[PDB]
């Protein structure tokens, strides 16, 4: 993990839109660091925009298209109606490989976030009783 | 009880009664660091961020506000 | 998480006006 990540992962981290974009325009055309490195814990920079409900810092790092992966899930979990909007509009895992986005969502009841997902049309399968 | 039962010792009741491990560290280990990695993630950097708030929050949370009022001010003058 | 919520609302406000002055 080098310096210059731990300048761009701390400027995520407070708030510094200026920084942010500045590293990120400056990664574009030297390829000096990558942007979806880890930290200690493991967290990413979108991890960490949407710990902090961070939604301008959200919505320029998806202008750049970083990795995604199960950050749709990270939001849900942590209740995030906007980044939810924002990222259904566009190897470690923290989940198990049977959790999809309509039964975490269901797990927690936030009646907004299930009728946003509802709305998209999705399916819980049925199991066979016994 | 049920252990006592899983053997082939007495398997017989009392009135008729008279490398190949080197190889393994290696998934063994592949498993403790997935272990290891999802305890860390799960229970002492996902359940930390769920504690109660004191009085030291409270006057950090003035202190921001404090500092940045002073440097605002210095710099409009 | 609320705590560090309203910690990073003033931090980045700062920043914003900061930048904003200079």
């Amino acid at each position: 993990l080098s310096t210059q990540e731990k300048s761009y992962l701390s400027a995520v981290e407070k708030g510094d839109y200026a920084s942010v974009k500045l590293a990120l325009e400056e990664a574009e055309i030297y390829f000096k660091i990558n942007i979806n490195c880890i930290d200690p814990l493991g967290r990413t920079a979108l991890l960490i925009a949407i710990e902090n409900e961070n939604l301008e810092i959200i919505e320029l790092l998806l202008s750049f298209n970083v990795y995604v992966g199960d950050a749709l899930l990270h939001a849900i979990r942590k209740e995030v109606v906007g980044a939810v909007e924002l990222l259904l509009n566009h190897q470690f895992s923290d989940f198990t490989p049977d959790i999809t986005p309509i039964i975490l969502a269901a797990h927690t009841n936030n009646y907004e976030i299930i009728k946003m997902l509802v709305q998209k049309g999705v399916s819980v399968p049925q199991p066979h009783e016994v | 009880l049920w252990m006592s039962y899983f053997e082939e010792g007495g398997t017989l009741p009392p009135p008729f009664n008279i490398a190949e491990n080197v190889r393994l560290n290696h998934q063994y280990q592949e498993v403790l660091r997935n272990l290891v990695k999802r305890y860390v993630a799960a229970m002492i950097r996902d359940a930390k961020t769920e504690e109660g708030l004191t009085e030291e929050n409270f006057k950090e949370l003035k202190q921001d506000i404090s500092s940045f009022r002073y440097e605002v001010i210095g710099m409009m003058k």
